[PDB]
């Protein structure tokens, strides 16, 4: 997770331990084509192809949330070291610009296997906005992801 | 038999999110919360023994998907009217009392039990479930409106209105819940929340409205409070209307009260139905994409 923000950037880190194995919460995340399979607020998602670097996702959102649909590129897989690197390139969202990073590591949680995921981002501030407020805008959508995550996680071991 | 009507579309979204309620007859609500037990001994009349007919109409704007406006629908005239039994037996054994604050009381635990249903943190009904009804992105607004002969109790949560014509002018029954509000903001912060700009204020920047139902990761800023207001009925009064954010958002409470008056003047009623269907047929000329949910009760003899 090496992110250095500019200055019209902002910055941050979102946390959460799943109790579950690597390779159950690795085999969620790392589905860029359904990204509805632990994300809350994806209804539709289209992607043509192969999965690979450079591949492209249409996401349509629900309802009730500042935007409706957006477009992202995975930048990096790797099926080794567990790293997943997402950037939006479109929609009709506020959030240009956007970069993120999901790792997923190896730990025991309770004396069974468990998982870290750690998910980082960088992303243009808004206009009419500050740092710290998209900052907790986008913590708080990740933070419901992650919970997410770890609820579907779980409920597969 | 109460005079209502109810018109409701998907429009030009995709897919319909909103829900609505008329249940006629749907409970008898304890006439110890609209006059004293002195007032009625004055005639011989006993307040605990009395009865008096109610209706209850609701509309529920749901977001995140339409689980949670659907569950309104289904359950909270239910609970509403075991709560207005329940208390009508407790309100015989305990003398004077605050009308308002148990009118205040009985709506908010009546709203934060669907909420617990909603989140699956209490058991719900042959069968019996336990489990949450969705997902914790989805909520649902509501606005309630309980009409009797002699009175009108409102209970809002969310950015849906209820507005009453009375004098041929318009009278708003609830205020919006939206987080930019003053007061809403002030208690949003106070408990290390964030009201952001960011396309409208929003709570957190995602939620475009600071009271509902369900939403359980946007606790505790989201809450299923309630704000209830008691309002006898006059002559004066002409119509009934409950709304959804789709009428609101481009036609004004004058605007929809004169368009409330003239369909009427000239099962549901032909004539509310035809105010309903106006309304909701004109809230699609005015330029609105979103579902559109009208409930226009006559309250002329
Ligand atoms: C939930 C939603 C709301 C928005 O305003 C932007 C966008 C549509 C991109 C988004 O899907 C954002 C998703 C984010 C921040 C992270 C993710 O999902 O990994
Ligand atoms: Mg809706
Ligand atoms: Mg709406």
């Amino acid at each position: 997770h090496r992110h250095e923000p500019r200055d019209h950037q902002c910055s941050s880190a979102v946390a959460k331990h799943i109790k579950a194995p690597v390779h159950l919460v690795w085999s969620l995340v790392r589905r860029f084509d359904q990204p509805q399979l632990f994300k809350p607020f994806v209804s539709r998602c289209e992607m043509k192809g192969n999965i690979e670097i450079g591949s492209v996702r249409e996401v349509n959102v629900k309802s009730g949330l500042p935007a409706t649909r957006s477009t992202e590129r995975l930048e990096l897989l790797d099926d080794n070291e567990h790293i997943l690197s997402v950037r939006f390139v479109g929609g009709d969202h506020r959030l240009k610009n956007y970069s993120s990073i999901l790792t997923v590591h190896p730990e025991v949680i309770d004396g069974r296997p468990g998982t870290l995921v750690i998910e980082s981002f960088v992303v243009d501030v808004p206009e009419g906005n500050t740092k710290d407020e998209t900052c907790y805008f986008v913590e708080a959508l990740l933070k419901c992801n992650l919970k997410s995550l770890a609820e579907v996680s779980e409920r597969l071991v | 038999a109460p005079v209502w009507g109810c018109a409701s579309t998907r429009g030009r979204s995709a897919e319909m999110e909103d829900a609505s309620a008329a249940v006629p007859r749907f409970a008898d609500v304890p006439v110890r919360l609209l006059a004293s037990r002195r007032d009625l001994d004055a005639l011989g009349l006993d307040a605990d023994a009395l009865r008096l007919p109610a209706h209850l109409f609701g509309v529920f704007d749901g977001h995140g998907g339409a689980e949670v406006a659907n569950y309104c629908r289904e359950r909270i005239h239910v609970v509403l009217s075991a709560a207005l039994a329940r208390l009508g037996k407790n309100l015989g054994e305990m003398g004077e009392v605050d009308m308002k604050e148990h009118w205040d009381d009985v709506f908010t635990k009546c709203f934060q039990r669907v909420d617990d249903e909603v989140s699956g943190r209490v058991t719900r009904v042959g069968e019996v479930r336990s489990e949450p009804v969705t997902a914790e992105n989805v909520g649902s607004t509501a606005v309630v409106a309980l009409v009797c002969s002699s009175h009108v109790v409102v209970a809002n949560c969310g950015d849906s209105r209820i507005v009453l014509c009375r004098g041929k002018e318009p009278v708003a029954l609830s205020i919006d819940h939206k987080p930019d509000r003053k007061d809403e903001r002030a208690r949003i912060e106070a408990q290390g929340g964030k009201v952001i700009q960011w396309n409208g204020y929003r709570v957190s920047g995602w939620l475009a409205m600071s009271r509902s139902i369900g939403d359980r990761y946007l606790k505790p800023f989201v809450i299923p409070k309630p704000e209830v207001m008691v309002v006898p009925r006059a002559k004066d009064d002409d119509c009934l209307i409950l709304a959804s954010d789709g009428l609101w958002d481009v036609v004004s409470n004058e605007e929809a009260c004169k368009v409330a008056r003239r369909q009427i003047l000239l099962s549901t009623d032909p004539a509310a139905q035809a105010a309903a269907d106006y309304l909701m047929r004109l809230a699609l000329k005015k330029g609105s994409e979103d579902n559109i949910t009208v409930i226009v009760v006559d309250l002329k003899p």
